[PDB]
């Protein structure tokens, strides 16, 4: 499964 | 901007006997950018039901496709793998040769 | 033998042409599993492997909501990285991530990546230790502090470490039949006379499962790999690989020349010889 967070750059 | 040009291989996925149904792939790899165009002819024309693989790529990022059409090899018919990007000043069209 | 999972993420612009255009895949080892395409009618993450379909729609309805976050989160990316790079609103450019995590023949954890790159050139890593950043210039620097403020690496060791590596034992488990299976490859050779004083021998490795392969030609034993036209191991269609390596021997000559294999699906490392 995908990770949970996904912070931007 | 990066611009890598795609490697073109043309080959069927099981050995070729004529009269024998099996299909035709067009892999290609190495690109960059993901734009590309990509066709499998037959005696020159380009074969319309032709799908391929979900776009992925390898460590250095280039990308990599599948393109693959079910088909029946014979003793004369011709296939062949048309390729352009934008690295490519002339679409680029490999033949297909049973031993490769 | 050893094992992996990674997500590959690809993000490109379309100026003036609408949304941004966003594919995302799973693969566990050589086999993807699951997929989703901005541009696709269904809009949510769907099976590509059938070991996966077996899961509910708890596991659909879950990935496809995560995945649309990740859509999300690029389509952001996009418009930061033109800014950084101080670029033309009307190019197309592209942004790239994969993540993923290694286990060992014990399924024990291995290692873990999260790697990402704008127009194909490498932008940010994550280092091995799992909690410092490789960033490449000074726009990379800049994304890089952000991520240390907001403690990115800490989240991330903790889904490579936990959640990546009991993933995909599972999913090891769940497709035991398709992904701990080993197919030796089944080698032949052909020879082809160029002209009347050169012939090419080619060596086949075929149907073979996992895509890892050594594939050689020596002549009197000794290695001929300059001298050998070795194609990149290629995809068959049906979850198995193929690749072959070829050189031009001098007619007469043929009995110098020994094609060496090794797989993990052979015990002991195949040597062929064209007589």
């Amino acid at each position: 499964i995908l990770s949970a967070l996904v912070g931007i750059v | 901007m990066i611009q890598r040009t795609p490697k073109i291989q043309v080959y069927s996925r099981h050995p070729a006997e004529n009269g024998k149904s099996n299909f035709l792939n067009c892999y290609v790899s190495g690109f960059h950018p993901s734009d590309i165009e990509v066709d499998l002819l037959k005696n020159g024309e380009r074969i319309e039901k032709v799908e391929h693989s979900d776009l992925s790529f390898s460590k250095d990022w280039s990308f990599y496709l599948l393109y693959y059409t079910e088909f029946t090899p014979t003793e004369k018919d011709e296939y062949a793998c048309r390729v352009n990007h934008v690295t490519l000043s002339q679409p680029k069209i490999v033949k297909w040769d049973r031993d490769m | 033998g050893s094992h992996s999972m990674r997500y590959f993420f690809t993000s490109v612009s379309r100026p003036g042409r609408g949304e941004p255009r966003f594919i995302a895949v799973g693969y566990v080892d050589d086999t993807q599993f699951v997929r989703f395409d901005s541009d696709a009618a269904s809009q949510r993450m769907e099976p590509r492997a059938p070991w996966i379909e077996q899961e509910g729609p708890e596991y659909w309805d879950g990935e496809t909501r995560k995945v649309k976050a990740h859509s999300q989160t690029h389509r952001v990316d996009l418009g930061t990285l033109r800014g950084y790079y101080n670029q033309s609103e009307a190019g197309s450019h592209t942004v790239q991530r994969m993540y993923g995590c290694d286990v060992g023949s014990d399924w024990r954890f291995l290692r873990g990546y999260h790697q990402y790159a704008y127009d194909g050139k490498d932008y940010i890593a994550l280092k091995e230790d799992l909690r410092s950043w490789t960033a490449a210039d000074m726009a990379a620097q800049t994304t890089k502090h952000k991520w240390e403020a907001a403690h990115v690496a800490e989240q991330l060791r903790a889904y490579l470490e936990g959640t990546c590596v009991e993933w995909l034992r599972r999913y090891l488990e769940n497709g035991k039949e398709t992904l701990q299976r080993t197919d030796a490859p089944k080698t032949h050779m052909t020879h082809h006379a160029v002209s009347d004083h050169e012939a090419t021998l080619r060596c086949w490795a075929l149907s073979f499962y996992p895509a890892e392969i050594t594939l050689t030609w020596q002549r009197d034993g000794e290695d001929q790999t300059q001298d050998t036209e070795l194609v990149e191991t290629r995809p068959a269609g049906d979850g198995t690989f193929q690749k072959w390596a070829a050189v031009v021997v001098p007619s007469g000559q043929e009995q110098r020349y020994t094609c060496h294999v090794q797989h993990e699906g052979l015990p002991k490392p195949l040597t062929l010889r064209w007589e």
